[PDB]
RNA sequence: UCUCGCCCGAAGCGUUUACUUUGAAAAAAUUAGAGUGUUCAAAGCAGGCCCGAGCCGCCUGGAUACCGCAGCUAGGAAUAAUGGAAUAGGACCGCGGUUCUAUUUUGUUGGUUUUCGGAACUGAGGCCAUGAUUAAGAGGGACGGCCGGGGGCAUUCGUAUUG
RNA sequence: UACCUGGUUGAUCCUGCCAGUAGCAUAUGCUUGUCUCAAAGAUUAAGCCAUGCAUGUCUAAGUACGCACGGCCGGUACAGUGAAACUGCGAAUGGCUCAUUAAAUCAGUUAUGGUUCCUUUGGUCGACUUGGAUAACUGUGGUAAUUCUAGAGCUAAUACAUGCCGACGGGCGCUGACCCCCUUCGCGGGGGGGAUGCGUGCAUUUAUCAGAUCAAAACCAACCCGGGCUUUGGUGACUCUAGAUAACCUCGGGCCGAUCGCACGCCCCCCGUGGCGGCGACGACCCAUUCGAACGUCUGCCCUAUCAACUUUCGAUGGUAGUCGCCGUGCCUACCAUGGUGACCACGGGUGACGGGGAAUCAGGGUUCGAUUCCGGAGAGGGAGCCUGAGAAACGGCUACCACAUC
RNA sequence: CGGAUCCGUAACUUCGGGAUAAGGAUUGGCUCUAAGGGCUGGCAGCCGACUUAGAACUGGUGCGGACCAGGGGAAUCCGA
RNA sequence: CCUGGGCAGGGCGAAGCCAGAGGAAACUCUGGUGGAGGUCCGUAGCGGUCCUGACGUGCAAAUCGGUCGUCCGACCUGGG
C-alpha cells in the first residue's frame, strides 16, 4: 500500500490538502530490495501494461566496460565500496544505480596478453606463467602491428591504474539499475573520476 | 472512469453524423481504426441514415457479414467500422464508388465515381521515420505504414496509393500553388489554392489560402490535405470546386430552383 | 571546482591524451547544446567552469510549451529564484480591472551571472524539475537599472 | 544586408506590456434564427416532385449568430507607465597589436605556415548641430521686512477672597 | 411590456420601511370533459432492506467416445444437431447518488522529446508432430444447509511444458598456417594476397567512436590513371531516429506455428509413400495509428479578520546522488543550504458547495439556482489492504476491523 | 512518580510566576563516525583533555539495574 | 554591645552588555552574555510536623529511628 502520490502533501506556502482519494491502483510503490553480494538471484514483477521486471535480490556475476580501450567483459563483483548518497549501505552492501564495485582484475588480463604483450602485474619475477606468453612467437607484420600498439600508441595506464593492477582490483562505476533489469552493468572509473574517488576512499579510510 | 469508455450518448454525438434525438438514446460508437471518433463515419450510418438502404441497424448487421460491402479492397465484418476523409467505397454489384469528400456545410458528402478512378486513392503522409537495418518508413494518417517510400518526400505530402498492390506513385510537395482542401476546423470542406504558409516556433505554423472569385481563409498544418497540382484537382469534387459563397447566395439558389 | 559527490553529465573525459606526456587544457571536453527558439547560447556556457544536471544549455531539459516572463525577487534559494508576474484582470460587472499577481520558483542556471533583482527576465516551460519549480530561466533582458554607477567603499 | 534565389522573397525580430480590429480555437444539447401545413402550435428534422402501377427514378435541408475572462497569430500607434547619453563605460564607419576555431584548395594520405569567415581583449584620432524639454495659479527648499493670546522655561506686577 | 399603488399628520412635502403586483418552483385546498408531450424519494435519512431480476457468450474455422437425436452404412480414426465442461474475451461499460472535495475537481488553451496502452488497421514475422497433468463422465460420500468440496479410473486442445529441419553459407571484426614483388652478403625495411578457429539477425543492459553549408596556396615523406576523384533522415531544438565497436541477454528464462476450416484440381516421376497450395479466425518480439488513462503549463471559485502571520522532528523550500513507480518529480532515503507563501487577504474555519454547458428573471448593467437526462470527478454503510487483468485499490470481486443483520 | 536527555505544558495572575504543571519516548554492554584545541616554518608539520551528537551489532524488554530520590490534579476557609 | 569562626552541589534566570531581523517613524522581536534574590530541591548546622512509633522503675528527672521545615541568611555559634 506504498503510495508515491502527492495529493496528501503540501502546497505553496503549506495548507494542509483535503484527502479525497484513496491511494489508486495507477500510483503503486513497491518496497526496496538490497541487492546483496551472494549468489545471483532474480525474482520477477509484474509490470502496469503486462511487462516484466526483473528484481535482482542478490547477485554475483557482472558486466562491466573498460573506458578508454573500448572492451568489455565478464566480472564477478566482490565488494562495495563508498555509495556516496548513504553510507549505512555501503556497510549493508547494497548495490545501487551510482555505486562501486571492486572489479576482478583476472578478465582483463587476457584480453590485455592478446592483444597488449609483454603484460604487467607479473609480480616482478619474469620466471613464472608459462601462459602462452612467449609460445606463439609472433611471426608474422602482426608482430610489428602489436609493437604500433605496445609503442606508438604507447599503451599507457599509467600509476593509478598500475597499482591497481598491481593490488589486483579494480575500482568500477555501475551505470544501470540492479532493482529494475536485474542486471549490475557498469564502466571503469578513469582519470579525473579515478583520483575523486580515491581520494574519497583514501579521506575514508584515514580519518 | 476507469479504462477506456465502450458506449457514446446521441446527444454527445459529433454534429456531422446526421443523428436525431427521438430516434435513439445510445449513438453508434465507431470501433478503433485508422480514423479518430471526430473525423470518421460509420458504415451503419453511412447504409442506415444516409442513403436509405436499410431502415434498421439490424440488416446492415446482417448484410456486412453476408459479405457485400468492403472498404478499400477488403470486405468489413464489423458493422460500426470506422471509415474517413477519402476513402473508396464499393460494393460488388452494381457501380456504387462512393467518395468521403466534405461538403460546403461540413458533412460527409456521397460522390459516385466510375471504376477507373475508383481504382486508385490519394492519402496524406503523416510523419516518415527510419527503422530496422536503416530503412525508410512512412506513416499515412489512414494508418498505412510502408517501407521504401521515395526519398524525396516531406512530411506534409500527399502521394497515391494503389488499393490493388499497396503502392505509392506520384507524389507532391507541399509548395505555394498547389489546391488544398481543408479536412478539420471551422471551415472544413473548404478547397483552395495555397497561398502562403507562415512559420512560427511554437509547434503550430499558420496557412493562408485563396481560391476562385475573390476568397480567401486561413487554417492550420493539422487540418490541410493536399488535393491538387496547379490548379488541377486529381479527384473531381462534387457540387461545384465546394465553395461556400454565402448563407445570402444559398437562398439565393434555393430561391432560383 | 567541485564540491558534491559526482559531476560528469554525458562526456566521456579521457581521450588517452598520454603519447608523449603533457597536461594541457581540460575545459575543451564539453557538452554544448543549443535550444534553438531564435535564442542565442551565452558564451559562459562555451568556456564555463560549472556542471549542472538541469541547465537547459547542458542537461537534458527539453524547452517546450509556454513561454513567459517575469521580474527577479529574490536569491536566497540555491540555484533556483523566484519571479513575479503582475498582470491585471477584466471583470465583466464593475466594468475595470485590479492587480493580481503570483510568485513562482524557476531554475536559475549559473551560466547567467549579474541577476540583479528587478530585472525582466524570460522564462519557458519544461519538465517537471522538483515539487514548485516548473519553469526554466531562459533569456536575462533588463540591466536591472543602471550598473555604470559606483557608491562608496 | 544582397550572405541567402534596379526590385521582390527570405532572414536579422521586437524593450515589454496594457487597449483595440481581423484570423484560427473548442462539444454536442440549450438560446436567437433559415427552410419545412407535426391538422395550427409546443414540437421534430423533415420532405418536395413526375409517373392512369410500367422513371426497376430525381432534387434539397438537417445552416448561420453568440461562445465573457485566459492563451496563439496578423495590423493600428491616439491615451495610459516603462528603455536610452551626465562621472559618458554613448551608435556608425576603416585602419594597430594579442589569442582561438572549423573546412575549400595545392591529383590522394601524414607534418609546418599564410590569406580567409567569426568570436574575445587592448591602444590612438576623426565623424554626432557630440548628449540634459522650460520650470505647472503642482510640490519641496533658501532669502528678509513682518506677523500673531502658536508652544516651552525663568522672572515681575495687579486688585479681590480668607486668616 | 425601461410602469407602480395604499399606510405616520388637523392638513401638505420628504427620507424611510411595511403591505398589495407579476413570473419563477416545492407542497397543499377545491374542481376536472378531450388530446399531444411530459418531471417524478434532491432537500429530512450517502438511513435500513424481505422478495424477483439486472452478464453472459460457439463459428464450415481451438477441445465432442455425453449416456440425447439421426446419417444409411459399408467399414480405412474423424462428417450433421449436439446438453455439459477445458480455453479466450467481457463483467474496469452501463445504470444510481452527490456524502466528502474551495486553484481541489472542473472550464478555456497548450504537451509527454517525461509514459503505458487491450482491440482494430499497416510493416515485421528468414520434425511425418514430443511429455506429464486435468475438467465434463462413471461409481462413491459427508453435515442442517452455501455457486461446499476431497478421495478411485480415464480422456482431450490455442491447458502447461519440451523441442527440430530448411539454407546457401554470403559479408565483417580479431587471431591465423601459407604465399608474391623490390632492395640488402644477411639482418631488416616497403607494398599486395590468404586456408583453419572464435563471434552473427530484432529486443533487453552497458560503455565507446564517426557523423551537413564556405573558397586559395607555398615546402618535406609515401602512391592511382591518362597536370588531374567519392557524402543516412527529421524537429524550433536532443542524451531523436539510424550505423559501427566488445560483452551480458537474467530458470519466476522475449520472438523466430509441435493450430483449425473451405472448395479441390495439377505436375516431375520408379510406387507417391513428394511437390505445385489459393483463401480465411488466433496473437507473436517490436514500431506507428486508433480508444482511453496519467501527472503537467497560463487564467478563472461562495462567505468569514470575533481566522494575521502560516509551513518546517512524521520535507517546509532548494541542491547533490540513490530507491520505488510506466515516466519527470522531496514520492521516499542520506548529506548540505535555510528556505517557501502572505494585507494584491497567505494560513485556518463554515457552506443547507459536486465543477460546467445551462435555468429563472424581459431597457442596459445585474441577482439567484444548476442534485438531476450531456462532459468530467467522487463513492458503493465507514475506511484499510490485495489476486486476476492491458485497464480496479473494482465492491451484482476477495481478506481483516467497527456498526448493522439472516439460518 | 522519583536521576538525566528530547518533545509538550492548562485554569488564574500583582505578568514576576504557577512549573520539575500535568502527559509521552529513551536509558545496558561493545564497536565506530563527526565536531569542539595547543605549539613551530614563509598553507604545511608535531603534541594531548573530556564533552556532545549520530549510526551499527548484541544480551531472556534488560538497562537511575545497588545507592542517590518530587505522587499528581480539582477546590473551600485562614494567614499575603 | 564588642570580638572571632562557619555554611557541599544543582534548578529558576533580574538589571546592564553584544549581535541580528522587521518598520516610514515611534518602536518591536530573536539568539547569546551576565549572575540578581529576606528565590526552589538538598548536605553539614539549627529546630522538631507526624508515626500520638521505641522506650516510658528507659541511655536520658525529655532521649532515640524513620518521616521532616529551613539552609546567604529576620542564619548558626564560641569568649568578654
Ligand atoms: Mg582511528
Ligand atoms: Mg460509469
Ligand atoms: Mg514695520
Ligand atoms: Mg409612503
Ligand atoms: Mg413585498
Ligand atoms: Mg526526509
Ligand atoms: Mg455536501
Ligand atoms: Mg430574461
Ligand atoms: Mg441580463
Ligand atoms: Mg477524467
Ligand atoms: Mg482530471
Ligand atoms: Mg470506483
Ligand atoms: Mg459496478
Ligand atoms: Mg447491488
Ligand atoms: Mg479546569
Ligand atoms: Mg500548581
Ligand atoms: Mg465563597
Ligand atoms: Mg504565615
Ligand atoms: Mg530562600
Ligand atoms: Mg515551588
Ligand atoms: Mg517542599
Ligand atoms: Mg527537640
Ligand atoms: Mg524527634
Ligand atoms: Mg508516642
Ligand atoms: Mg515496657
Ligand atoms: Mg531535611
Ligand atoms: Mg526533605
Ligand atoms: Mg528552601
Amino acid at each position: 500500500g506504498i503510495s508515491r502520490d502527492n495529493w496528501h502533501k503540501r502546497r505553496k506556502t503549506g495548507g494542509k490538502r483535503k484527502p479525497y482519494h484513496k491511494k489508486r491502483k495507477y500510483e503503486l510503490g513497491r518496497p526496496a530490495a538490497n541487492t546483496k553480494i551472494g549468489p545471483r538471484r532474480i525474482h520477477t514483477v509484474r509490470v502496469r501494461g503486462g511487462n516484466k521486471k526483473y528484481r535482482a535480490l542478490r547477485l554475483d556475476v557482472g558486466n562491466f566496460s573498460w573506458g578508454s580501450e573500448c572492451c568489455t567483459r565478464k566480472t564477478r563483483i566482490i565488494d562495495v565500496v563508498y555509495n556516496a548518497s548513504n553510507n549505512e549501505l555501503v556497510r549493508t552492501k547494497t548495490l545501487v544505480k551510482n555505486c562501486i564495485v571492486l572489479i576482478d582484475s583476472t578478465p582483463y588480463r587476457q584480453w590485455y596478453e592478446s592483444h597488449y604483450a609483454l603484460p604487467l602485474g607479473r609480480k616482478k619475477g619474469a620466471k613464472l606463467t608459462p601462459e602462452e606468453e612467449e609460445i606463439l612467437n609472433k611471426k608474422r607484420s602482426k608482430k610489428i602491428q602489436k609493437k604500433y600498439d605496445e609503442r606508438k600508441k604507447n599503451a599507457k595506464i599509467s600509476s593509478l591504474l598500475e597499482e591497481q593492477f598491481q593490488q589486483g582490483k579494480l575500482l568500477a562505476c555501475i551505470a544501470s539499475r540492479p532493482g529494475q533489469c536485474g542486471r549490475a552493468d557498469g564502466y571503469v572509473l578513469e582519470g579525473k573520476e579515478l583520483e575523486f574517488y580515491l581520494r574519497k576512499i583514501k579521506a575514508r579510510k584515514g580519518k | 472512469a476507469r479504462g477506456p469508455k465502450k458506449h457514446l450518448k446521441r446527444v454527445a454525438a459529433p454534429k456531422h453524423w446526421m443523428l436525431d434525438k427521438l430516434t435513439g438514446v445510445f449513438a453508434p460508437r465507431p470501433s478503433t481504426g485508422p480514423h479518430k471518433l471526430r473525423e470518421c463515419l460509420p458504415l451503419i450510418v453511412f447504409l442506415r441514415n444516409r442513403l436509405k438502404y436499410a431502415l434498421t441497424g439490424d440488416e446492415v448487421k446482417k448484410i456486412c457479414m453476408q459479405r457485400f460491402i468492403k472498404i478499400d479492397g477488403k470486405v468489413r465484418v464489423d458493422v460500426t467500422y470506422p471509415a474517413g476523409f477519402m476513402d473508396v467505397i464499393s460494393i460488388e454489384k452494381t457501380g456504387e464508388h462512393f467518395r468521403l469528400v466534405y461538403d460546403t456545410k461540413g458533412r460527409f458528402a456521397v460522390h459516385r465515381i466510375t471504376v477507373e478512378e475508383a481504382k486508385y486513392k490519394l492519402c496524406k503522409v503523416r510523419k516518415i521515420t527510419v527503422g530496422v537495418k536503416g530503412i525508410p518508413h512512412l506513416v499515412t494518417h489512414d494508418a498505412r505504414t510502408i517501407r521504401y517510400p521515395d526519398p524525396v518526400i516531406k512530411v506534409n505530402d500527399t502521394v497515391q496509393i494503389d488499393l490493388g498492390t499497396g503502392k505509392i506513385i506520384n507524389f507532391i510537395k507541399f509548395d505555394t500553388g498547389n489546391l488544398c482542401m481543408v479536412i478539420g476546423g471551422a471551415n472544413l470542406g473548404r478547397v483552395g489554392v495555397i497561398t502562403n504558409r507562415e512559420r512560427h516556433p511554437g509547434s503550430f505554423d499558420v496557412v493562408h489560402v485563396k481560391d476562385a472569385n475573390g476568397n480567401s481563409f486561413a487554417t492550420r498544418l493539422s487540418n490541410i490535405f493536399v488535393i491538387g497540382n496547379g490548379n488541377k484537382p486529381w479527384i473531381s469534387l462534387p457540387r461545384g470546386k465546394g465553395i461556400r459563397l454565402t448563407v445570402a447566395e444559398e437562398r439565393d439558389k434555393r430561391l432560383a430552383t | 571546482t567541485e564540491r558534491a559527490y559526482q559531476k560528469q553529465p554525458t562526456i566521456f573525459q579521457n581521450k588517452k591524451r598520454v603519447l608523449l606526456g603533457e597536461t594541457g587544457k581540460e575545459k575543451l571536453p564539453r557538452y554544448y547544446k543549443n535550444i534553438g527558439l531564435g535564442f542565442k547560447t551565452p558564451k559562459e556556457a562555451i568556456e564555463g567552469t560549472y556542471i549542472d544536471k538541469k541547465c537547459p544549455f547542458t542537461g537534458n531539459v527539453s524547452i517546450r510549451g509556454r513561454i513567459l516572463s517575469g521580474v527577479v525577487t529574490k536569491m536566497k534559494m540555491q540555484r533556483t529564484i523566484v519571479i513575479r508576474r503582475d498582470y491585471l484582470h477584466y471583470i465583466r460587472k464593475y466594468n475595470r480591472f485590479e492587480k493580481r499577481h503570483k510568485n513562482m520558483s524557476v531554475h536559475l542556471s549559473p551560466c547567467f551571472r549579474d541577476v540583479q533583482i528587478g530585472d525582466i527576465v524570460t522564462v519557458g516551460e519544461c519538465r517537471p524539475l522538483s515539487k514548485t519549480v516548473r519553469f526554466n530561466v531562459l533569456k536575462v533582458t533588463k540591466a536591472a537599472g543602471t550598473k555604470k554607477q559606483f557608491q562608496k567603499f
